[PDB]
């Protein structure tokens, strides 16, 4: 029994007790909205792990802007991740390895990334720490 | 000298401020004491270490500002073959001095091994392709042309790779001055066999080399001559940066390579193939940080005319001082040169901000003269005819090169004008295959051609300024507009301003028009007209290019409310008319915001052509009252006060207001008592 979203239960046609349930819907602004923000973190924490094993398995050192790095991730993962979701991947990877990835802002709204040495053993040990912190 | 140019360039990069560039540019009224006092070349050298680049965008105008680098700038334009090599070494010693002065824990071997290159551009020697004198061999000359075609990247061998066939000894021999010195004997002691080294081209370090065909700018080509072309050589990482139909600025050396008379012999012809080695690409990789166009002294005169309230009337007369009347027609063409801003969207569609004006009416009414004046002002404007250009000449005709005999793609009249106004003559005499192509240019500003298995979309964002003509060359007043002209109904709705310049027979108009045309032929210069009434052609082009790159009006809440009410009232008497009023109101203030006075002026231009008709196409005192009803309306408020100023009467209840007050004064009904307040009759 695996995940199979296919059932005939959807679209089956056909006092003040139910009014109290609508009052509890106001609590979803801090619970359902907070769960939506945590759902995007699950698609960013485990998604940035394979990204570091894709870009660093290629070039290094040379400067790379934010517009050039965003088009390379989408083109390599189209078989997807949009343009807005690709910008949050490189932003979350800076907090994990601040000594390996250098970010220098440009006066005009441009970010250039640069990395010297990217070790796979160091990133594998730090990926399990960031994944366990979001689960608590 | 080598030691003289070293100390001159070292002190220039360590003692340079932005105030020196403002001295030669006549900029003494806008000098800041917090940003101009800081060194500009120091921040550029610090960013190269952080980002990790290896190319410096050295500006040639900065060398002329310093008094100690006067002889250095003249030597760069002479023979930069030996000057650039010196700048590549002086920039290396300055990088090591910055590390010791900062005392950083970085790898010094990884920085010294990186070869830095200097890319000078924007020089003073702006010689064209026709002024290429033979004595300018190996000289950096700036070229201002247009890209025609693009060739694929051709690999250029730099380091040869050799390998023996007996002992398998791999070697690496570098190529010097295009000479591949092959080893005669093997370097191994156990081998030592002559003619035993094999050249492996698959293990060699190749370099990027791209050939770009540049076309001469039509603004510099004299009348009666055809613009030639030249070959460009792009190396390093600057390849794949210039597309077809882009205005760039090539400022590289002017080298030359000999040609061979035969492909099998070693002979050479007397002619030498000239080519320009591209060093820097400045569009008109990386990005421009700022521009220093025109002069700051001219900016004070620009703001002086902007402060005057008669700007809408002064620019309308200077755009065409040889054509009388046509005040409503010239007011629309003035906004077409400016045009609204281009609010680009990432997740939304592209909105066309250009103004499409279409002239109609009887011919011989100075219609062809307008199309000849806008082309001379716009730097990228063209002039074509109706039957002279079909659906192939306006799009992109598939031409062929007379050197490589390959199928190339040349731009047309609608593609070469990327940023100007296109003047098309005889718009009603076009074929059916040509009118269908303009439907996509006036909507998405894109030309999608799918012929010969090549389905590509060409961008064409430019305004269309044409002049229609009736069938029988006479606009009959008893016939509709759709029946007098053979233009498609969808083509008429795509335009923004549909002017109807008629040739009405008037004795008072023909007398004043003949005197204006006779004064232009009597004296070559308008001595009767003052200098502050007609602006020159050089000053008009500087006022449009400056406002189209810095002034960006934003539609506020008060301006957006009147645009919705004006759109509903026009339909109660298509969505293309709503976007026309946005670009018309934005070009009137191009002011950082859209005021209420700019929106009211755009409605008058639209109502000037779509009025006096409703269910059928094709005095006001007694029949249409107005004057009879205003006498009892304005006097009603005056009588209620006695039971006032001129500004209070308008707010409580303005050409008809002053006319009604003069009527009651003749009948002894009101008292003027000055222009301040008004007094009623005793």
């Amino acid at each position: 029994n695996s995940r199979y979203l296919a059932n005939s239960k959807e679209n089956f046609m056909y006092q003040a007790n139910l009014m109290d349930r609508l009052r509890e819907r106001e609590r979803r602004s801090a619970a359902l909205l907070s769960q939506r923000q945590k759902r995007y973190q699950q698609f960013l924490a485990m998604k940035m792990t394979q990204v570091f094993d894709i870009l660093f398995s290629l070039t290094r050192g040379q400067p790379y802007t934010e517009t050039y790095l965003s088009s390379l991730i989408v083109d390599s993962l189209q078989d997807p991740i949009g343009t807005k979701e690709a910008s949050e991947i490189l932003a979350g990877l800076q907090g994990i390895l601040p000594m390996d990835i250098s970010v220098h802002q440009v006066d005009g709204g441009l970010k250039v990334y640069r990395w010297n040495s990217l070790d796979k053993n160091r990133f594998s040990k730090l990926l399990q720490i960031h994944k366990s912190k979001q689960q608590d | 000298s080598i030691q003289e140019c070293t100390t001159n360039f070292r002190n220039f990069l360590m003692s340079f401020k932005y105030k020196f560039r403002k001295i030669l540019d006549e900029r003494e009224e806008f000098i800041n004491n917090t940003t101009d006092e800081e060194l500009y070349y120091i921040k550029q050298l610090n960013e190269m270490r952080e980002l990790g680049t290896s190319n410096l965008n050295l500006d040639a105008r900065n060398l002329l500002a310093y008094k100690q680098t006067e002889d250095l700038y003249h030597q760069l334009l002479n023979y930069p073959q030996e000057v650039i090599s010196i700048m590549d070494q002086t920039i290396k010693d300055c990088m090591v001095s910055l590390i010791v002065d900062n005392n950083l824990d970085y790898d010094l071997d990884e920085i010294e091994t990186k070869f830095y290159k200097v890319r000078p551009y924007n020089v003073g020697s702006c010689k064209g392709m026709r002024e290429l004198n033979p004595n300018d061999i190996d000289k950096l000359i700036n070229l201002k042309g247009l890209v025609l075609r693009s060739t694929p990247v051709i690999p250029d061998m730099k380091v040869a790779f050799f390998k023996c066939n007996v002992c398998d000894h791999t070697m690496a021999v570098e190529i010097d001055r295009g000479v591949i010195q092959e080893p005669a004997r093997c370097e191994r002691i156990d081998c030592n066999e002559p003619n035993s080294m094999s050249l492996i081209h698959n293990r060699c370090s190749f370099a990027d080399k791209q050939v770009i065909k540049l076309q001469e700018t039509p603004d510099f080509v004299p009348d009666g001559q055809t613009p030639h072309s030249i070959s460009l050589c792009v190396y390093d990482e600057l390849v794949d940066s210039c597309r077809a139909g882009d205005r760039i600025e090539v400022t590289g050396t002017f080298r030359s390579i000999p040609i061979r008379a035969n492909s099998r012999q070693r002979v050479l012809k007397s002619l030498y193939k000239t080519y320009v080695d591209v060093v820097h690409v400045k569009k008109v990789h990386n990005e421009v940080e700022e521009v220093r166009q025109i002069t700051d002294q001219d900016l004070a005169k620009i703001r002086e005319v902007a402060a005057r309230e008669d700007l809408y009337s002064l620019l309308a007369r200077s755009i065409a001082p040889s054509i009388y009347e046509l005040e409503d027609v010239k007011k629309g063409i003035l906004l077409q040169l400016f045009g609204g801003t281009n609010k680009t969207f990432t997740k939304g569609g592209r909105y066309r901000g250009d103004i499409n004006i279409l002239l109609c009416g009887d011919p011989s009414t100075s219609k062809s003269q307008i199309l000849q004046y806008v082309h001379k002002i716009t730097p990228r404007g063209v002039y074509t005819s109706g039957k002279g250009s079909s659906a192939v000449g306006l799009t992109a005709y598939i031409t062929r090169d007379v050197d490589t005999k390959q199928l190339v793609l040349e731009s047309g009249a609608l593609v070469l004008s990327d940023g100007g106004v296109c003047c098309i003559d005889e718009f009603d005499k076009m074929s059916d295959s040509t009118r269908s192509v303009l439907h996509e240019v006036m909507e998405q500003q894109t030309i999608s051609i799918a012929k010969a298995g090549i389905i590509t979309t060409l961008n064409a964002r430019s305004s269309i300024l044409a002049s229609a003509n009736p069938i029988g060359s006479r606009y009959n007043p008893n016939l509709p507009v759709t029946e007098n002209i053979d233009l498609p109904p969808p083509l008429l709705s795509r335009f923004d301003l549909v002017y109807l310049v008629l040739d009405k027979v008037d004795e008072k108009n023909d007398r004043e028009l003949a005197k204006h045309l006779t004064n232009l032929y009597l004296e070559d210069k308008p001595e009767h007209i003052s200098q502050d009434d007609v602006l020159p052609v050089e000053f008009l082009t500087m006022y449009i290019s400056y406002a189209k790159e810095h002034i960006h009006p934003i539609i506020t809440e008060a301006a957006k409310t009147e645009l919705v009410r004006a759109y509903v009232g026009m339909r109660k008497m298509t969505t293309r008319q709503l976007e026309s009023m946005i670009r018309l109101a934005e070009a009137h203030a191009k002011k950082n915001v859209v005021e209420l006075e700019d929106v009211q002026e755009a409605v008058r231009l639209i109502r000037s052509a779509i009025k006096d008709y409703a269910t059928d196409p094709k005095v006001q005192t007694g029949k249409s009252v107005i004057q009879r009803k205003l006498q009892e309306d304005l006097s009603r408020e005056i009588m209620n006060v006695l039971k006032m100023s001129f500004n209070e009467l308008i707010k409580q209840i303005s050409s008809d207001i002053q006319e009604a007050l003069s009527r009651l004064q003749q009948e002894d009904k009101v008292i003027v008592l000055g222009e301040g307040v008004r007094r009623s009759v005793r």
